RNA sequence: CCAUAGGUUAAUGAGGCGAACCGGGGGAACUGAAACAUCUAAGUACCCCGAGGAAAAGAAAUCAACCGAGAUUCCCCCAG
RNA sequence: UUUUGUAUAAUGGGUCAGCGACUUAUAUUCUGUAGCAAGGUUAACCGAAUAGGGGAGCCGAAGGGAAACCGAGUCUUAACU
RNA sequence: AGGACCGAACCGACUAAUGUUGAAAAAUUAGCGGAUGACUUGUGGCUGGGGGUGAAAGGCCAAUCAAACCGGGAGAUAGCUGGUUCUCCCCGAAAGCUAUUUAGGUAGCGCCUCGUGAAUUCAUCUCCGGGGGUAGAGCACUGUUUCGGCAACAACCCGAUGCAAACUGCGAAUACCGGAGAAUGUUAUCACGGGAGACACACGGCGGGUGCUAACGUCCGUC
RNA sequence: GUAACGGGGCUAAACCAUGCACCGAAGCUGCGGCAGCGACGCUUAUGCGUUGUUGGGUAGGGGAGCGUUCUGUAAGCCUG
RNA sequence: GUUUAUUAAAAACACAGCACUGUGCAAACACGAAAGUGGACGUAUACGGUGUGACGCCUGCCCGGUGCCGGAAGGUUAAUU
RNA sequence: AAUUCCUUGUCGGGUAAGUUCCGACCUGCACGAAUGGCGUAAUGAUGGCCAGGCUGUCUCCACCCGAGACUCAGUGAAAUUGAACUCGCUGUGAAGAUGCAGUGUACCCGCGGCAAGACGGAAAGACCCCGUGAACCUUUACUAUAGCUUGACACUGAACAU
RNA sequence: CUUUAAUGUUUGAUGUUCUAACGUUGACCCGUAAUCCGGGUUGCGGACAGUGUCUGGUGGGUAGUUUGACUGGGGCGGUCUCCUCCUAAAGAGUAACGGAGGAGCACGAAGGUUGGCUAAUCCUGGUCGGACAUCAGGAGGUUAGUGCAAUGGCAUAAGCCAGCUUGACUGCGAGCGUGACGGCGCGAGCAGGUGCGAAAGCAGGUCAUAGUGAUCCGGUGGUUCUGAAUGGAAGGGCCAUC
């Protein structure tokens, strides 16, 4: 089954990483924020990190849901537009 | 893969109901024994001794 | 006729099993017309002009659809709430 | 006479309330379905757009 | 031995041409399947025999579906 | 003509005259146009033959489900969401 | 006597010149080999095409032979080459992606054109809200690297100096994303539907892999 | 075979700086005309005058037309 | 001696000789759907097929592989019942 | 060596000088015993090398005799050919220019003679690659099949021993 | 009746012999002043041979075909899927026979939850040391450990340990991401029943990203979906799976 020859010519055919869902959109339970793929809970994102960190979404519908763990775990709080 | 030595397929089964549920197992690793719960056609869980019973 | 790139493959993926209703087609009798070009003898078998079953068939079962009777010894074996409650200005019947 | 390609019939014959005959779905079924649970629900079929046109030719008179 | 085999004679008749359609015996490959063996082309091409003015088929061990139709043939539908 | 590109030393033609290549059949689908309208239309055939007659039948006014089946609902699911 | 010797006829063809739109679709001229033999020749006959014949070269089978000629299946097939006829007006490409026994072919998407719709959709600019780890820089980390201080001649730690696509404790321009706003452009925008063509692109600028910061080189990006 | 300003020829007819002037394209303007669309003036099936603007173009899409042979209109009309 | 008629006449083909092998005659083998015919009106000192190629001196070791020849006890094994 | 790559091997011979030739050696890239080994008189339009003779093969061509070539009278082809008002040089350029640019040069038109460009003519490259081409050909490619073989049942029966 | 022996048998085997199908390219007689053929007699062979159907061999004797592509010509070599990083111009994405490696798994736990716990390394001490072994304190700061590449991530740890378990659940899914498409991925929330926790709550397999094969033809189980006169059945569908 020899397809061994280094050559070092070999792809990855990469996907999903992208920072789509930039800034505070109008809302929608859209993804917006994915990076590393997996992802779990999130809710109305607030952009978090540590040290510096803490993006500030501010705008979404009622449950963004996205960001795995490489970018501000979970989120959501009381922020919507006027209140939540 | 389909080496008669390593991982195989576990047909699995339940106690009266004629369900299925499938998964993988081994051979050399302790076997000839199995049973979990899993949910059948409907109702409660229980039994599901699958193949290789204690 | 050089349909280079046969439509089949690449379009031809996944093909669910299936069979066929041996029912000829069991036309519904019709658009809630029974009685009136229906021979006005209300029952139903075949010799009709405006709404016809077309004859070759096993059973009927009418839906309710267009405009109904004013008279109607509805038979046709058949059914539906659309039927029992719209054709009901007259002649129930169902038989077998 | 135009001969419908009897194959595609068995394949995606349909015609919702507006053509766009709903093909079908399912993948690995009846071969390798010893894998994945959630991502495998037969649900129902669906059609296409970029591809519909090709799958269009069969049928003519409503048959089944 | 018979009797046949064979022989002679005689009267009838055949024999050969023939365009196509028609019945029948034998029967491709290119081609297509975007390759190729199943499969297709096609029982087509072709070759052989036979007969008619037409040939062939034809008065159910047919079909139907619990109602019934009623030999064969040809035409439109059923249906791509 | 073919090409990224040809005065090209890449292809074709000595010249003239005549001929020389998207047709045809049936089927299906769009567009325009005409007829009629929830109805439209006949086929073979008959024929005082382009009439008139013939509505066998084809399409549309219902759809959903693999189907039985139900039906402006219906599948899905034990579910009435 | 002799598949004996020399040599005409006869049979054959080793060499050179000429011819090469010839006198000639293989010959002429001068030489040359055999010449009682597996010889040479007249007449007629027999072997038929996947078949014949063959002292064997795939040679010969009527100027035709790795399968004759004639007629037919036949308008075989040709993703290839060529060619394609009158006139005016409007719009106007692509030479990409993804598959492909696919790579000079196709097919879906993209881009052209024609129709019907639809919202102050589109686009430039002003401001607002965003994420970034590029250029640049730096050397805490990964790893290179010096030079100076503590190792029966050197890692390890301190100070001073560099280097990096697969280093980053920093970080632009900027492109992209969404929100308002004025103005401007014969909805430029999107959707669905008819017809497409089109997937060989070449050069120049900028950012780069390669190659030698070689090539009218080659492969991406962008204008 | 000058062939490393295109040639001539140049001490400035080179270069550097500064400023004015002139040549220079199918670019723009002027004048006339053609066609599409939006408007304007009206008129008002409609249409025409003014105006703004659009009119390079292979594959290819769309839209208009000319001409030829034959049929109807045709023992009608044209012609020794 | 023969050969590429029409670019090769040779070291190539043939040859006499040698060897292996097959054939008991309705021969093996070949032409042929068959009948039939050739082999041969011959019959092992004969006929076929293969290789070597006068003559001289010779022609060594390998039977593992493939092929062929013999055995066929035992294993495996078709139709058939 | 009809076999040796290194290779013009090394030594000897022939030569004024010999990558060939002849005689050796053996280090046989990669001879070898009937897909015969080593010899062999004779024969050979057979391959290689040397010599004598002979000479225009040559140094180096000269003259001459004839058939053309040239001129006149008669008859009268050919391939090729987009159109020509068809010069050189350097540069340009789809990259080797009569045709573009600059420049040089050149009164108009024949005849004999030569071939250096017209990438000259001829033949839709014979090499190379490509086509999901073609043909023959090979085999332990595949799938079939004639032929040769196997056995069962038929055509096909009678008894007997085990 | 059976375990078993003899005779009758029926029938399968080998082997014996016979004539009578069958052969005779032996002789003789007619047709016939024929070498054919046919009949007859005779001989030799004989249920053999041989033929037809079926069947195992063998089968380049012949026939039809296949024998890939990418490629700085082609060929040799290498590669044809998937995962990670750089190229990749700080949103995606983008090439080269460009520079480096990994997958074609593993796991009744290596999953779930609950409760709890935190490296590596060095210094000083310590018996069995003389580099590192368990102990003690100190410096103890991703320089540890992540089941396997690389990137990203990880202390609320996903890293480590134990108790209890089977959520590696069934039916759906707002709305999204990504694809020409087939398809692929994310997913709060809902319904039925679960496990762990006092409880808020967590769980729809593993820290995430590779560990994969469409269709057809079928196999197995389930279901009154269908079942060609009807009742069944075969077969077909549907669901689960190979
Ligand atoms: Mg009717
Ligand atoms: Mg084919
Ligand atoms: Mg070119
Ligand atoms: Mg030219
Ligand atoms: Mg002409
Ligand atoms: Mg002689
Ligand atoms: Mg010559
Ligand atoms: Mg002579
Ligand atoms: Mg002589
Ligand atoms: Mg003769
Ligand atoms: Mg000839
Ligand atoms: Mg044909
Ligand atoms: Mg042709
Ligand atoms: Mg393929
Ligand atoms: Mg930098
Ligand atoms: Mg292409
Ligand atoms: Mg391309
Ligand atoms: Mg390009
Ligand atoms: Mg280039
Ligand atoms: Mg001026
Ligand atoms: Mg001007
Ligand atoms: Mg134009
Ligand atoms: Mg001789
Ligand atoms: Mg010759
Ligand atoms: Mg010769
Ligand atoms: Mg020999
Ligand atoms: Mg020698
Ligand atoms: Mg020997
Ligand atoms: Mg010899
Ligand atoms: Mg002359
Ligand atoms: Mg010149
Ligand atoms: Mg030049
Ligand atoms: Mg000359
Ligand atoms: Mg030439
Ligand atoms: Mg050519
Ligand atoms: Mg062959
Ligand atoms: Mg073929
Ligand atoms: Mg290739
Ligand atoms: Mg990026
Ligand atoms: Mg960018
Ligand atoms: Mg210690
Ligand atoms: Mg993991």
């Amino acid at each position: 089954a020899h397809k061994k020859a280094g050559g070092s010519t070999r792809n990855g055919r990469d996907s999903e990483a992208k920072r789509l869902g930039v800034k505070r959109f109008g809302g929608e339970s859209v993804l917006a924020g994915s990076i590393i793929v997996r992802q779990r809970g999130t809710k109305f994102h607030a952009g978090a990190n540590v040290g510096c960190g803490r993006d500030h979404t501010l705008f979404a519908k009622a449950d963004g849901k996205v960001k795995f763990e490489v970018k501000g775990p979970k989120n959501r709080k009381f922020i919507s537009i006027e209140a939540e | 893969a389909k080496g008669i030595r390593e991982k195989i397929k576990l047909v699995s089964s339940a106690g009266t109901g004629h369900f299925y549920t499938t998964t993988k197992n081994k051979r050399t690793k302790p076997e000839k024994l199995e049973l979990k719960k899993f949910d059948p056609v409907v109702r409660q869980h229980v039994i599901y001794k699958e193949a290789k019973i204690k | 006729g050089f349909e280079g790139g046969q439509m089949p493959l690449y379009r031809r993926l996944p093909k669910f099993g299936f069979t066929s209703r041996k029912a000829a087609i069991t036309a519904e009798i019709r658009l809630s017309d029974l009685a009136k070009v229906e021979g006005g003898v209300v029952d139903l078998n075949t010799l009709k002009a405006a709404n016809i079953i077309g004859i070759q068939i096993e059973f009927a079962k009418v839906i309710l659809a267009g405009e109904v009777t004013t008279p109607v010894t509805v038979r046709g074996l058949r059914v539906t709430k659309g039927a029992r409650a719209a054709i009901e200005a007259a002649g129930g019947k169902i038989e077998e | 006479p135009k001969i419908k390609t009897v194959r595609g019939a068995a394949k995606r014959f349909k015609k919702t309330g507006k053509g766009g005959f709903k093909h079908k779905h399912a993948n690995l079924r009846h071969i390798l379905t010893k894998k994945a649970t959630k991502r495998k629900r037969h649900l129902r079929p669906k059609a296409m757009v970029s591809k519909g046109d090709l799958g269009l030719v069969i049928a003519c008179l409503p048959y089944a």
